[PDB]
């Protein structure tokens, strides 16, 4: 069974993630409109991911434990996993029918031609649709959703942790409250190495953001694109 | 660094 203390942090997870993700995505119009028709999509896809980055910060401060890190520590942990939790959180509204990000409306559904009209090229996109596939087809509980995020932020061997076995003793409880789950709540045949598949694609979207910085770089350096950006993306991801 | 908004985002 999973332990009082496990289920627990199962609960906060859930309650964390359903604070900071609107599956109606109402907040979409806030944004700088899309343009389909250079770099069009470039200033509707920063604000998308400004707000995201705002959003994964709200659940990151209510994992169990990250609390207890120095905010340096958890400026490391968020600058370097920033990208990957959104791509991770990004499944939600992933949909295999036509392989784009449905966010309710066709204003609001992205596309690969979308990404690449916001500075990025197949080496980063193809992968990434590879990924988002993947990971659909795990078949993911929303528990299992939650946890693998709040792993992915509480990750020990980001660059520049400095207090490393207390970031690897947080992500070890995380890391163990998901086994069990998988094992006492995820009934065989979907279960079948589930665990590592999980951690798989952790090690794919470290591949991701490695691929995503390098061209992240290329874009931002052209001052007419950072011009594009928000203050909150050049601070996380990088100002040239 | 200087991540005053992330470090903005992150109080309590
Ligand atoms: C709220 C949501 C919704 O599920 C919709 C979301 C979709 C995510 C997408 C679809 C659009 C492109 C996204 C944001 C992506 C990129 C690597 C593009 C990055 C652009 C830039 C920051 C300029 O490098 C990787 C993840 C990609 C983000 C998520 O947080």
């Amino acid at each position: 069974k999973l332990s009082e203390e496990q289920q627990h942090i199962i609960a906060i997870l859930l309650d964390a993630h359903h604070k900071t993700y609107d599956p109606t995505y109402a907040d979409f119009r806030d944004f700088r409109p899309p343009v389909r028709m250079p770099l069009s999509m470039l200033p509707h896809l920063a604000d998308l991911v400004s707000y995201s980055i705002q959003k994964v910060i709200g659940f990151a401060k209510m994992i169990p434990g990250f609390r207890d890190l120095t905010s340096d520590d958890q400026i490391v942990l968020l600058k370097s996993s920033a990208i990957e939790v959104i791509m991770l959180r990004s499944n939600q509204s992933f949909t295999m029918d036509d392989m784009s990000w449905d966010c309710g409306s066709q204003d609001y559904k992205y596309d690969v031609t979308d990404v690449s009209k916001a500075g990025h090229t197949l080496e980063l996109i193809e992968p990434l649709i590879k990924f988002q596939v993947g990971l659909k087809k795990l078949n993911l509980h929303e528990e299992e959703h939650v946890l693998l995020m709040a792993i992915c932020i509480v990750s020990p061997d980001r660059p520049g942790v400095q207090d490393a076995k207390l970031v690897e003793a947080i992500q070890d409880r995380l890391s163990n409250t998901l086994q069990t789950y998988i094992r006492c709540r995820h009934p065989p045949p979907g279960s079948h190495q589930l665990y590592a598949k999980m951690i798989q694609k952790l090690a794919d979207l470290r591949s991701l953001n490695e691929e995503h910085s390098k061209q992240y770089r290329s874009l931002s350096f052209q001052p007419e694109n950072s011009m594009k950006l928000t203050p909150l993306v050049l601070e996380v991801f990088g100002n040239e | 660094k200087n991540h005053p908004m992330l470090m903005n985002l992150l109080k309590d």
